[PDB]
RNA sequence: UUGAAACACGGACCAAGGAGUCUGACAUGCGUGCGAGUCGACGGGUUCUGAAACCUGGGAUGCGCAAGGAAGCUGACGAGC
RNA sequence: UCGUUCGUCUGACUUGGGUAUAGGGGCGAAAGACUAAUCGAACCAUCUAGUAGCUGGUUCCCUCCGAAGUUUCCCUCAGGA
RNA sequence: AAACUUUAAAUAGGUAGGAUGGCGCGGCUGCUUCGGUGAGCCGUGCCAUGGAAUCGGGUGCUCCAAGUGGGCCAUUUUUGGUAAGCAGAACUGGCGAUGCGGGAUGAACCGGAAGCCGGGUUACGGUGCCCAACUGCGCGCUAACCUAGAACCCACAAAGG
RNA sequence: GUGAUUUCUGCCCAGUGCUCUGAAUGUCAAAGUGAAGAAAUUCAACCAAGCGCGGGUAAACGGCGGGAGUAACUAUGACUC
RNA sequence: CCGACUUUGUGAAAUGA
RNA sequence: GGGCGGAAGACAUUGUCAGGUGGGGAGUUUGGCUGGGGCGGCCAAUCUGUUAAAAGAUAACGCAGGUGUCCUAAGAUGAGCUCAACGAGAACAGAAAUCUCGUGUGGAACAAAAGGGUAAAAGCUCGUUUGAUUCUGAUUUCCAGUACGAAUACGAACCGUGAAAGCGUGGCCUAUCGAUCCUUUAGAUCUUCGGAGUUUGAAGCUAGAGGUGUCAGAAAAGUUACCACAGGGAUUACUGGCUUGUGGCAGCCAAGCGUUCAUAGCGACGUUGCUUUUUGAUCCUUCGAUGUCGGCUCUUCCUAUCAUUGCGAAGCAGAAUUCACCAAGUGUUGGAUUGUUCACCCACCAAUAGGGAACGUGAGCUGGGUUUAGACCGUCGUGAGACAGGUUAGUUUUACCCU
RNA sequence: AUGUAAA
RNA sequence: AUCAGAGUGGCGCAGCGGAAGCGUGGUGGGCCCAUAACCCACAGGUCCCAGGAUCGAAACCUGGCUCUGAUACCA
């Protein structure tokens, strides 16, 4: 599946308000926080005995994952994102169709 | 032992010994669900009367 | 599972040594003055059998340097020791078979027998039925000196440590098949409770690593790691190699 | 139990004991008192058979009379067919 | 347990008393055997009226009304919403 | 020709058969139109013999809640199976929850549903005895030297002579 | 572990396990060090055993193949691919 | 099993700063 | 000489953290459906056609199949053209290369499964594009009339295309996907950190993703023949019941065999039945126990007759043998081997027929087999262990009640 | 690697 | 009875749609007196049978055939 570099799509922020002219990213999961709520918990529930509290998750059962397009216009340069299907190959402004 | 059933018998005879409800009908029918654009200037005309 | 054989014998329940008939601990005299810088004649009184130990015991009886009495010590027999023979203890005693003396006084090549391995520790080394340490080499730039014992390993000594000349009596005791289960009964009664043993491959699982299964066999790999828990250290304890030995792998 | 007189299970007979109760929260329904109030329930004073009864506070204790938001905050300008 | 018939009987022999090892422990010439008629985890008390979607029982009369084994979801199919 | 169809039943299915209708008049619209042009509403005034048949008070509105969530039998349609007192479905009724009269006996087949009594008449089923009712009045067929034959389900018999 | 005696214990270290060797420039914690920051903190280098990589071990656990054609009667197949 | 801190003090050299 | 004598020596070691190993040990799990369970499979999410009985709904481990994707174009729009195939034709050129004309209701194509639909298009080519966009509602489908997914119709924006009407909120429609908590991102010059501020961090609100396929979404391997408790005849194996595929039996027609001759005796292709000793199917009674194979003993009954009495027929000369009839009164044996029923031999015999009686018969026996616990071999499993593989040892209780 | 039985 | 696996040169076997090979075997020369052996050349196949999709098949899916390997247990 293959995505243009650049898109021209709707801008909610305030002061675009129109269909503005958007580059394209593939959106990647930040780099987990260790001072976030979720973690000063899961390591105080951790820590002594009774070993493992909060489940982990094996039985992985899907091959793709929703691709995220993080569309950055240049009129006001804020991000929006929006959420294609789920694809395996995956590719922004490949070479074209012959 | 076969744990799935299903059946249509006597299920007739209970719906219609409460009978088939009809709901009751009504003078002003609701307006849910209309067409705002009709809906908008409905209420701005009743708001104008006289 | 339940506790295994091997674990239940750091209790001494039923697993301490049978001690009743045995003639008292089989070593040299304290060391002091007169056995340091010259020598003492003792009388070797008689030879006593042991019982649980293959070697036989020479009772041997000193005067008592300083004060009024004798001192009857016993020590390991080397072999030609005889009633009524004189043993010299020291380090200017001669070198001859019974006589004991520091590693300073025994030259090359010389056999020797109960050795000591901290200076008055009163003979550790070359004590069972038939067993001799060959004094290998002398370093006089440290007191040290350097022996060969019956395993082959090969042991540096400080060189002011005692040592019996000869070789420990009741050689080649080994050597006789016992033949019967009898035999083998009558040497384990006064050693210890260690014999019969039983195989773990016909025990069940609760007891042993090997035991259970339809036919007798251990299951996975019978050598087993160093540092294995206790109770699963069992069977070849961290071997390097295993199956019948040839050639180098002998020496 | 779809189906028991069943070759389904319990029961030989008698007598006595024997199994939806108590407590907390909530809710609907009903009765009573008061009714934008209502509760005196923890305390206090009394109390001549009394662990009762009667009095007392409350000007804000509980609930109710205001709600929407995560929160900062804001908080019903008066209904016709 | 009894009867007859059997195995061994100088030996790894038969046995009394004293004594040591106590419960996930002991002890086992290894049968998961024995550990006080109890052992693939003793016995005694307590937590304890353990829990149970399962079996059994569930106490007076008359009058009146009076069904379901079907939908949906659930590690859900003997169950519950 | 179930996974073919031009055509195309029966049975069943949906809607309508007025008082919650219609017309006239003058008012609003931020909708709509080239536009009083529509669409809708609002105020007011008029008309509207009840607009097929039959039957009848209604869940009409609401609340709280019990039990149930193992089903089975039958006629018809119907899937798999060789068939099944077999398994799974469709419309209906029965049994379960139900006695009562008949089918000799049977949970669901036939009649029929019930307070307790007297009187009469019946349904299904019968009238030789058991067993209340006729060896009733008629007409034929059958002769079984196989236990002749004799009740919807039903307790079976065939092809063929 | 196997089980007197006699006779003999054949092949396989790829797999699992056991063990041995550590040049170091794989991976690899707490501590300890440096830098950024106003500080919390982040980032970096360094980083032990362990693992990895490399050898030994079968009286360690264990394992130990197929398909075709061929002899001058026929059959088989010494032999060959 | 091994690593660090601790009991844990003294002075000496060689390589890094 | 104020050192008891040596050894090692600030290393071992003690304590606290740190990482690895750790069935030696603890705790715990080891889904569901299911014509018993196990193995298999997915009929657990889900689509098309049929079953489905002409509205809707409608099941089975029913049937034929599909889905966990693919796509910046195979999305949107506009314009032009017509497709598969056939017919006649043109150097090399043939059955098939490229071109031209004629016919061409779709016999092509539309990403895929199957159904439906489409012809100046929904197909092919070309131009331009991103409506595959934003805000929240409403409705349909499943539905309890909840959610999710998907779809539909308006509204308020911003745009694409066309000259314009219009069309466009992804794929022509029907399937192609996802809760709470946690993490992470996007947005407001948004809200809080509760003594007041600057200031990092954190906590929020709205909208997405990270995924639960057991798909309304626990984090999870076996074995037990040493086993246990609750229960189940909702559910298996023994008997019984219905059924009779299958096992056994017997009719009808007559192509032929029977040296000539269909029917003495058979009777193929077909076809109709009977039986409940086999096996299968079911799961109706029985799991708060109906004592499970075989043999010994002993009794009774059936006929689908082996001999025995009487008969009829013959390819019946006699002898013997075959077919059938009335016929169940009488009889149907001793042994080798196997636990065996069954089998198969030796011999006698007039004959060595078949069967039923809860596969007659264990408070009648036996305990050989099978079917606990011991044990051995083999194959399997890494292991505990398994074997509808082989072998050995293995408690057989009660009557005095009623009949 | 080897060399008619056909004298 | 189900479930896998494999059907390719004469034989045993490699193969990932553009598309066929490896050893050996066979055919013709060469060396030798002659046969091997050795050197140099030559020709291969119904990619098991029958369909479909696919630019493009022997491979991809499916139906039919033949062999082999597993699983067929508690009673
Ligand atoms: C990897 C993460 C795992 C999972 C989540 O962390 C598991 C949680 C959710 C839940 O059910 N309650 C818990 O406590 C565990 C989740 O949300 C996925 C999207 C992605
Ligand atoms: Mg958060
Ligand atoms: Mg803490
Ligand atoms: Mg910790
Ligand atoms: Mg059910
Ligand atoms: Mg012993
Ligand atoms: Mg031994
Ligand atoms: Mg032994
Ligand atoms: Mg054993
Ligand atoms: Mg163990
Ligand atoms: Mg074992
Ligand atoms: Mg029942
Ligand atoms: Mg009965
Ligand atoms: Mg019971
Ligand atoms: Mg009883
Ligand atoms: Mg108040
Ligand atoms: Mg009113
Ligand atoms: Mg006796
Ligand atoms: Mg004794
Ligand atoms: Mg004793
Ligand atoms: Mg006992
Ligand atoms: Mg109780
Ligand atoms: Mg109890
Ligand atoms: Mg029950
Ligand atoms: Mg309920
Ligand atoms: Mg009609
Ligand atoms: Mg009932
Ligand atoms: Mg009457
Ligand atoms: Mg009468
Ligand atoms: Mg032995
Ligand atoms: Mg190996
Ligand atoms: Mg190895
Ligand atoms: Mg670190
Ligand atoms: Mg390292
Ligand atoms: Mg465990
Ligand atoms: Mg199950
Ligand atoms: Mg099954
Ligand atoms: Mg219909
Ligand atoms: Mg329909
Ligand atoms: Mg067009
Ligand atoms: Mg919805
Ligand atoms: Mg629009
Ligand atoms: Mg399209
Ligand atoms: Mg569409
Ligand atoms: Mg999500
Ligand atoms: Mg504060
Ligand atoms: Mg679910
Ligand atoms: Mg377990
Ligand atoms: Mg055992
Ligand atoms: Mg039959
Ligand atoms: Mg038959
Ligand atoms: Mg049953
Ligand atoms: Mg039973
Ligand atoms: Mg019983
Ligand atoms: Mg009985
Ligand atoms: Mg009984
Ligand atoms: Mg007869
Ligand atoms: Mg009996
Ligand atoms: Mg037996
Ligand atoms: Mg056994
Ligand atoms: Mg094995
Ligand atoms: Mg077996
Ligand atoms: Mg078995
Ligand atoms: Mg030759
Ligand atoms: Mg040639
Ligand atoms: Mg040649
Ligand atoms: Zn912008």
């Amino acid at each position: 599946v293959n995505v243009p570099k650049t898109k021209k799509t709707y801008c909610k922020n305030k002061e675009c308000k129109k269909h503005t002219l958007h580059k394209v990213t593939q959106y990647k999961k930040g780099k987990d926080s260790l001072s976030a709520q979720g973690k000063r918990r899961y390591d105080r529930k951790q820590s002594g005995y009774g070993g493992q509290t909060k489940p982990v998750f094996h039985k992985k059962a899907k091959t793709t994952k929703k691709i995220v397009l993080k569309l950055q216009c240049q009129s006001c340069k804020h991000y929006s994102q929006r959420a294609i299907k789920r694809c395996k190959h995956f590719e922004i402004g490949g070479d074209k169709k012959g | 032992a076969k744990s799935k059933n299903h059946t249509a018998h006597n299920q007739s005879y209970k719906a219609h010994r409460n009978g088939i409800k009809k709901p009751k009908r009504q003078r002003q029918a609701s307006t849910k669900g209309m067409d705002p654009k009709f809906l908008r200037n409905l209420r701005y005309s009743r708001k104008h009367n006289v | 599972g339940r506790v295994i054989r091997a674990q239940r014998k750091g209790a001494g329940s039923v697993f301490k040594s049978h001690t009743h008939h045995r003639k008292g601990p089989a070593r040299f005299r304290s060391l002091d003055f007169g056995e340091r810088n010259g020598y003492l004649k003792g009388v070797v009184t008689d030879v006593i059998h042991d019982p649980g130990r293959g070697a036989p015991l020479a009772k041997v009886t000193f005067r008592h340097p300083f004060r009024y009495k004798h001192q009857k010590e016993l020590f390991v027999a080397a072999e030609g020791m005889y009633t009524g023979q004189f043993v010299y203890c020291g380090r200017r005693a001669t070198l001859s078979v019974g006589n004991v003396l520091p590693l300073r006084s025994v030259p090359e090549g010389g056999v020797i027998c109960n050795v000591e391995h901290h200076v008055g520790d009163r003979g550790v080394f070359a004590r069972a039925s038939g067993d001799y340490a060959i004094v290998i080499s002398h370093n006089p730039d440290n007191g040290t000196s350097r022996i060969k014992l019956p395993s082959g390993a090969k042991k540096i000594v400080p060189s002011s440590c005692r040592a019996m000349i000869g070789q420990v009596a009741g050689g080649g005791r080994t050597e006789k098949p016992m033949l019967k289960a009898g035999n083998a009964y009558h040497k384990y009664r006064v050693k210890r409770n260690s014999w019969p043993k039983v195989r773990g491959v016909a025990m069940n699982p609760v007891e042993h690593p090997h035991g259970g299964g339809n036919h007798q066999h251990i299951g996975h790999a019978s050598t087993v790691r160093r540092d294995a828990p206790p109770g699963q250290k069992v069977g070849l304890i961290a071997a390097r190699r295993t199956g019948r030995l040839r050639g180098q792998a002998a020496a």
